[PDB]
């Protein structure tokens, strides 16, 4: 009963980092070994856990959040980092326990003329709580006068396209993340290393 | 870091005149790029932003094109008030660089420098310094070369320039240079002379002087 | 109707600390990216630093550690605390609304801009010299003749001549700034060499910082026996 790793980090399609997704992973035999035993990803940091010695490791519950960012961006998916990212799309907690992993995703998420599928949260108040998904279209007002949904003066659509174009410079290239964060409650564990 | 280069550094047109002026990021920046105006002793106005969206309120004739490293600025027909200097910049990341500017000016026929050189007062050689000056008066195009001469030794790293901003009457610039040299330093020579360079020059031109009216 | 507008600026010695304020109408401060760009005298445009709506600062790597871009959400002011000014920090200062990265729509509002002079140089009226006309090369045509206006500190200085009777063929030249921190100009008007034994020429010098009002005259040159 192996846990579906392949149904995450092999996904024909990623989400946008505004609406980050987020797959449970329960009652399962995890092999980690088959992603540390990898020379395809450009980042790899875990934090509270050896990377190594995961495969010895038992979890209530494992999840894997996984979105499109770029790679000037990947630096702000850790624990304590600012930027667009980690204010207004994806926040870690500073106690974060688990992995982040990333790797180039050109060949799959650029095209010739812009992608325009791929966007980030650009306007929001304030900073996200860590775990926080904000799916929000709503147009934001950067003045005294509301919007009442109309794009105009003072009044922007929250969300920007990336526009990921294969002649772009490699930290402004798409990188595909994948964040597993590891939680242990006071309950039976359901996803451990082989045995 | 990404790079950008503008061109060119000065443009000549005319009122009615169709203006591009060049912008080239190092890297693709997708369309992460603005376009802005700005007049001495003015703040800069955003005239195109997301490299090809006209700002609201800019009149028509400005409008950018442009994705990737290759960026450009058209001007469909000058208007009086379209004299300024140009700026780009990119808005992909920190630092928003900005390009080096394009100065847009008046086009007029070329015009030939009056040479004229001083030698240092009676009053200022008192003081223990000698300041030179040679001036090159009412020429087009602003591109002159200023070349000082001490006993014909070319002088370098001694001189400052200064340009007047293009004639409102006569589209013209005008150039003053000084050479600086100690009161002891001025009375170890005798010829002191600029040499010009300027395109309605058909050879350089020289204005000399012998220190003590020799 | 939106407006920006800065203050605090100033003249201030290399080391010395100053405060740019912000006030700012026609937008929420709190609500956006707030950018502060600078222009040095005869140069670019510069970004220095940003603010975001929830907190987070960027700045420009030449005044990291010594600036800080800050604001008040009740008073809808910017502000920017400029500790350990060098000389290059000499630059008019705009306040702007937006960002730099990933931020497409640029910089749309400027203030008016502060000038902030970082300079350890002492106020100083001009030495008014005269650029005598060759006499010697005299061919019934147009001579030139003008004034140095040396060692002033700081800008500005007003040359007219003849108390303003003599304005066409006159041309001020921007002034330079010395490697003794001093600024030195020039000013000089072409005339009928005919009128050189006829018609006086006086440079009128002001500089107000030093509270100096010259008035040269400028003859052309005597013999010498
Ligand atoms: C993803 O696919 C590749 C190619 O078949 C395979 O080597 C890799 O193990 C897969 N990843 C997971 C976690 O199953």
């Amino acid at each position: 009963n192996l846990c579906p790793f392949g149904e995450v980090f092999n996904a024909t399609r990623f989400a946008s980092v505004y609406a980050w997704n987020r797959k449970r992973i329960s009652n399962c035999v995890a092999d980690y070994s088959v992603l540390y035993n990898s020379a395809s990803f450009s980042t790899f940091k875990c934090y509270g856990v050896s990377p190594t010695k995961l495969n010895d490791l038992c979890f209530t519950n494992v999840y894997a959040d996984s979105f499109v960012i770029r790679g000037d961006e990947v630096r702000q998916i850790a624990p304590g980092q600012t930027g667009k990212i980690a204010d207004y799309n994806y926040k870690l907690p500073d106690d974060f326990t688990g992995c982040v992993i990333a790797w180039n995703s050109n060949n799959l998420d650029s095209k010739v003329g812009g992608n325009y599928n791929y966007l980030y949260r650009l306007f929001r108040k304030s900073n996200l709580k860590p775990f926080e998904r904000d799916i929000s279209t709503e147009i934001y007002q950067a003045g005294s006068t509301p919007c009442n949904g109309v794009e105009g003066f003072n009044c922007y659509f929250p969300l920007q396209s990336y526009g990921f174009q294969p002649t772009n410079g490699v930290g402004y290239q798409p990188y595909r993340v994948v964040v597993l964060s590891f939680e242990l409650l006071h309950a039976p564990a359901t996803v451990c290393g082989p045995k | 870091d990404i790079q950008l280069t503008q061109s060119p550094s000065s443009l000549s047109a005319f009122v009615g005149d169709r203006v591009t002026i060049t912008c080239r990021a190092s890297e693709g920046i997708s369309s992460y790029l603005a376009w802005y105006q700005q007049k001495p002793g003015n703040a800069p106005k955003l005239l195109i932003y997301a490299a090809s969206t006209l700002e609201s309120g800019v009149p028509s004739r400005f409008s950018g094109s442009g994705s990737g490293t290759d960026f450009t600025l058209t001007i469909s027909s000058l208007q009086p008030e379209d004299f300024a200097t140009y700026y780009c910049q990119q808005l992909n990341s920190y630092p928003g660089t900005f390009g080096q500017g394009t100065k847009l000016e008046i086009k007029r026929t070329v015009a030939a420098p009056s040479v004229f050189i001083f030698p240092p007062s009676d009053e200022q050689l008192k003081s223990g310094t000698a300041s030179v000056v040679c001036l090159l008066n009412n020429f087009y195009p602003r591109e002159a070369k200023v070349q000082w001469k001490v006993d014909n030794a070319l002088q370098s790293g001694n001189s400052q320039e200064s340009v007047t901003e293009q004639d409102s009457k006569d589209s013209t610039y005008s150039l003053s240079s000084t050479l600086t040299l100690s009161k002891a330093d001025y009375e170890k020579h005798k010829v002191y002379a600029c040499e010009v360079t300027h395109q309605g020059l058909s050879s350089p031109v020289t204005k000399s002087f012998n220190r003590g009216e020799c | 109707e939106v407006q920006l507008v800065e203050s605090g600026g100033g003249l201030i010695q290399p080391g010395g600390s100053l405060r740019l304020s912000c006030a700012v109408s026609g937008f929420t401060v709190s609500n956006n990216y707030m950018s502060w760009v600078r222009q040095a005298p005869g140069k670019g445009l510069e970004w220095v630093s940003v603010i975001y709506s929830g907190g987070t600062t960027y700045y420009a790597d030449s005044v990291k550690g010594r600036f800080t871009i800050s604001r008040d959400n009740s008073k809808n002011t910017l502000y920017l605390q400029m500790n350990s000014l060098r000389a290059e920090d000499t630059a008019v200062y705009y306040c702007a609304r937006g960002d730099v990265s990933g931020y497409r729509y640029g910089l749309d509002y400027w203030g008016q801009g502060t000038l902030v002079t970082v300079s350890g140089a002492s106020t100083k009226g001009p030495s008014v010299f005269p650029l005598a006309p060759s006499s010697k090369s005299t061919s019934g045509g147009t001579a030139a003749l003008g004034c140095l206006v040396k060692d002033y500190f700081p800008e500005p200085v007003t040359v007219s001549w003849n108390s303003g009777a003599l304005t066409s063929g006159v041309h001020t030249f921007p002034a330079v700034l010395q490697s003794s921190g001093l600024y030195s100009l020039s000013s000089v008007v072409t005339v009928p060499s005919s009128s050189l034994g006829t018609q006086t020429y006086i440079c009128n010098v002001n500089h107000k910082p030093s509270n100096t009002k010259v008035d040269k005259r400028v003859e052309p040159k005597s013999c010498d026996r």
